């Protein structure tokens, strides 16, 4: 795995700094790491692909060396390398994207591709020039069985759900007090409606709590709140618990009074924040619950006067809204976000050469369904595509 | 490489050296021309004490390289409008350096 | 290394770790000289020389 | 704006400086859209 | 060009490891460089300036050189160095602030100021350091015509255009039936609205869609999917086609089925998912096509049968919300984004010195109308200007 | 304080690229810096820690150096290696901790703890490797007084404050006509409100001013800008200006008429524009201004005479609104941002140990609070720490 | 008492005069009453605080010597001059913090902080410079 990685940051530095006109100086380890490579691979024999719509290609390592002489590098000596650098990055490529193909339902970290187990031999450890990207560090820090870390702007944690539940309920739909709200992506929109205006309940305070599980920790998380929610916050036509009929939703928005936002570790509160809004801090979080209540205006103006009937007949209702949205994330285990595009090039060579299904991932490679049941097979599956993905983006842009 | 003689006027503030290297397009020898041509003492102060040092491309021996690789690629030059044993003389002299 | 203390004449790390009495490991060729007296053994001089 | 968006010598601006037809007319027929809205504005204000 | 981006490599790397108490064999190469550097710009003039309001300020080079054999930088070095590296500082400034402001509607790519015309002459060719950040990478490889890609994250790839269609509408505005959307940036809001829930329409469904091309071609692109209005779903009160006067707009949301979205390319079809929500990928593509239907319900609760009445007055109407943002992708052609900091500098660059209007740009940059009509000698010409926006970058934060 | 930051960046380069069997040639530099730091380092005995729940704890170094015989690097050197980096790791941890907690009113660029203090010594600037972070640089040119900056994406500088004005009310409330806004994280929602429709104002045509001081100056800001409403387009309920009394608010919205939008520095008119959407640029800003008309369309339609009567009684009110977003900023100090983990590293490391809060923060360092009464002293206080937890971060990802 | 101003005013010319390009003559006197000071205060430590919230701090005095012989000071002596200063600037703040918050019903002239007891003795008078204040 490291070695893949030492070949491609060679081989980018070999592309990107061997440039006309440049001094010796500059360029000393990397000559003397490119004559390391070609003296240590050259002869051998390497094959790949084979499965789907990959044909067997065959690869074969013979080159010359590079001079040491040449204070200045002129254009010949350009070419002789970009003729070199040219044929290791197809290898390269065609090695990453054979391996991108291949999966297991048991050790995942460990290659599957010919290719890669070849090149985990003895000899071929010569070639282990440095680890410099995230995933690579990570990687050999995994090695070890040290702390690990990501960092990621805005990711994609909360599985999608748009569930709704009904606290009090009958047959007849125009009588309701329970809450709504939405699990999409790194946007978490809970509502709490009532129908009553909380005249029945007592000391008028309608209490409301929900709790949105994780499947993963969380540390170094910053959270922007906002108390107002703009998704169920229009009237609406909704399928009914069971489903036998349509029933209406006509919301009003009012201000939450005594906002809790609680972030809990197995059954500890760790950080509280009690009608506070903006921005907070959570350290360390793995379940999130918010309290928030809906209080009857106490007084009244002639609208609203009219607005809320003392009777069953209700024309109008009342919820409330809250907004949460996590910024930042670092977390232990590899994940999907929306800076990165590392799944996305998974899947890009996934549908561009069609390999069956497996077991363990879900068709597509989707995101949902695979973040439904999170299971420690499929992270380091995971954790292992994605690295070899950032392996390859450093290659082929 | 079958260019008239340079003509010269003593007291130019540029050294031959300088017209030679914007007057060459051969890649080797003129970017040797360019590395003589800017070879100079470098004023650096050491604990108090002022000095002047050679440049740390020739301290490791590597400009050696360099001027062996413009002799041998002038070895095989034409040498074009000169007698033949004089080039043949000139041109084995250099391959005894090189 | 004892080639490498031979070959660059230093002796900083050595010194200063014998003479605070810590453990050293010394790989290298090396001349042996055969003593079989249990007085030599009783009397400590495996470490004098 | 004008000045900052679009592109003005130091003669023309002089002359745009004084308010003469001609450089205001001459702009105006090039479809220039911020002086257009401008007159398109003050045209919209004679309302009574 | 790359000569530019070797000085402001250079300059910032002297800025950066010429501090105190470091030893020589951490820096000899970089001195070395640096050495060699200001041996090449030495006994050359400059000019630059004279279009707009820019002083002409002409630049010499007459300056001492850096000692080589130290065991650690005295301050004797950063001092003597600090004079000439905001010398050099300031004439790299000037000269990429005049290298910005120039177009071409031919050789769109060549250097198009004296300074850049003048540099990417051989005898300046002697200094490179290497090719480190994405940009010069990516114009050293168009260079050579290769496979080449921009990173982004939610790239300002559609311009704002606020259209609506309408399938079914008569002068008396009262019993419609068409479509809005909202493409804005990277997000795309489209929604289709029934005045009539399609009580009168055959098999008590009717159909929605709506079609959009892309300007350029997108590779390995992000997108997520949410199925939901979030600016059609309040009152509105907007204008007719022909402006002869307004119309009203009350909408109620309604859950749709049938949401297929198709990524097509070419006239060929390569993405198609039916009902699937959350994060998507696709991979190859230049047009979106999304299809979707409103479908009336089979049994209805009586605040339905309130807001539908069969008759021809509508009071409420119906209509469906889908939402579409574009997270991450990678382009062929740079793209403006927003994510760096690059239209930014171009914009404040033009609008700080009053240059005249090309005819090859569109006035001030306006993003809208230069994607409107995007043309190779336009991406060619703001790839160039990016490129060089982002050398002087590196420089003057 | 650049002691700390070259430690960190050698301890990682040394834990990176020394692995087993890296040639010798790329490994020098690292070598020479290492055994200079480790000869440095030796007889200096620290306390670190004393203030909290972190315990006081003792140090003291005395390791060999490392050999320079081998020519590829085996496992027993590597091993050796790892047993002092991972010492080192915890000193530099246990460093970070100490300095990042404690504060003070005076001297808020030099250190406050000890640790950083000692290393201050003359003989300990003999370890200095490089500054090639962001973050390093910008502290060395703020120390040497050169203009800096920092690239960040979604900034908060606008604190959470949803205040409102009335230019027209009533007892009542049944005719009012004002602004409702929020300033949460880089949105900006300004909307304006009346309950006539602008029937009575002179020319029918209602005007809406608005100003938004910023607490810091920007520059080279990319501004997206729609003519939309966004959280007061719903029926919603507010409280009275003197806290006593509710009343009903009904919108409905229309298209803004002459939008202009202004950007002003110390007052002075910078940049302008007029009705264009989309995206626009503003090079150098400190307070944005929000002009626009609310404008009664001439000619209605039967589903119009109900909303808008001549009389008193009004049942749908009109409001339109434009949201503004800061997608990018760069700034001469430094903020909050959304692309990097300062906030959360420094908020975790505060409330993880239970620190007392000092006289020049806030309880739980707030940044709504922080950034209300934004003061120099804190500005070099927020300078210093996120500097060091920067540098504590780039050790544990 | 005495002591303490004649460091803040040996601090003060230090810190004011040491700046590059200057001729040597102009820092003699102050190089020589630099150096005496140095060399007197080495050896030694301190303790500071010790009330209120003040920092309780401990101080020690190991620093070398400063160059004699230079024609025309380089940048190197002003950092390694600036290197020490601050730190005796800070030594001087703490002493004083801890000294103002002080009193006592008898004695009031004398000194009372331990540090200004322990600063008081006779081997440390060599420090004394002039009194224009």
């Amino acid at each position: 795995m490291d070695v893949l990685y030492s070949l491609s940051k060679t081989l980018k530095d070999a592309r990107d700094k061997i440039v006309e006109g440049t001094l010796y100086s500059n360029v000393s380890d990397l000559i003397q790491q490119f004559n390391q490579m070609i003296i240590t691979m050259n002869g051998n024999e390497f094959q790949t692909g084979g499965i789907g719509n990959l044909p067997i290609r065959n690869w074969n390592f013979n080159f010359g060396l590079l001079g040491t002489t040449l204070l200045n590098l002129d254009a010949n000596y350009v070419e002789t390398a970009r003729n070199t650098i040219d044929y290791f990055v197809d290898f390269v490529d065609n090695v990453c994207m054979d391996e991108m193909v291949r999966e297991s339902q048991r050790n995942g970290i460990a290659p599957q591709s010919d290719s890669l187990r070849k090149l985990s031999a003895i000899k071929f450890k010569r070639i282990n020039f440095d680890n410099s990207s995230e995933y690579i560090e990570n990687w050999n820090l995994q090695n070890r069985r040290q702390r690990t870390g990501f960092t990621f702007h805005k990711p994609n944690i909360f599985p999608y759900s748009a569930s709704f539940t009904l606290n009090r309920s009958q047959p007849a739909h125009d009588n309701l007090m329970g809450t709504m709200w939405l699990n999409a992506g790194s946007e978490i929109q809970v509502a709490g409606f009532d129908y009553s205006c909380a005249i029945n309940a007592p000391a008028n305070i309608q209490q409301f709590e929900h709790i949105v599980p994780l499947r993963r920790v969380l540390t170094t998380a910053t959270i922007t709140l906002l108390p107002d929610a703009e998704r169920f916050s229009f009237p609406r036509v909704i399928n009914s618990a069971d489903g036998a009929t349509t029933w209406f939703f006509n919301p009003v928005i009012l201000r939450p009074n005594n906002v809790e936002v609680e972030f809990l570790l197995n059954g500890q509160i760790i950080n509280t924040y009690q009608a506070r809004f903006g921005t907070i801090v959570a350290r360390n979080f793995d379940t999130i619950r918010l309290s928030f209540q809906l209080m009857r205006p106490p007084n009244m103006t002639p609208a609203v006067a009219v607005l809320f009937p003392n009777a069953q007949p209700f024309e109008h209702h009342a919820t409330v809204g809250l907004t949460l949205r996590i910024e930042s994330a670092v977390c232990e285990s590899v994940l999907a976000d929306a800076s990165e595009t590392l799944l996305a090039n998974v899947t890009s060579v996934r549908q561009e050469y069609a390999i069956p299904v497996g077991p363990v991932f879900p068709p597509g490679m989707n995101w949902t369904d695979l973040i439904t049941n999170y299971s420690p097979s499929r992270e380091d599956n995971l954790q292992r595509v994605f690295t070899v993905a950032s392996i390859r983006s450093m290659l082929i842009k | 490489f079958g260019m008239q003689r340079m003509h010269y006027r003593n007291g130019d503030p540029q050294t031959p050296f300088q017209i030679a290297e914007q007057q060459i397009q051969n890649f080797q020898v003129a970017n040797w021309l360019h590395f003589v041509n800017n070879n100079y003492f470098r004023q650096v102060v050491i604990d108090g004490v002022l000095n002047q040092v050679l440049n740390d491309n020739i301290r490791n021996g590597h400009v050696i390289n360099q001027l062996m690789e413009a002799l041998m690629q002038l070895s095989r030059q034409q040498f074009p409008t000169m007698p033949v044993d004089y080039k043949r003389s000139i041109q084995r002299g250099i391959l005894l350096l090189s | 290394n004892l080639e490498e203390l031979m070959r660059t004449g230093s002796y900083a790390q050595i010194t200063n770790m014998l003479l605070n009495n810590q453990p050293v490991a010394l790989v290298g060729a090396l001349p042996f000289v055969t003593d079989s007296s249990v007085i030599s053994l009783i009397a400590i001089l495996d470490a004098t020389v | 704006n004008l000045n900052d968006n679009y592109g003005i010598s130091r003669q023309q601006a002089f002359n745009l400086l004084r308010s003469d037809p001609r450089v205001l007319r001459e702009f105006i027929n090039q479809d220039n859209p911020i002086i257009r809205n401008r007159i398109e504005q003050l045209i919209m204000q004679c309302r009574l």
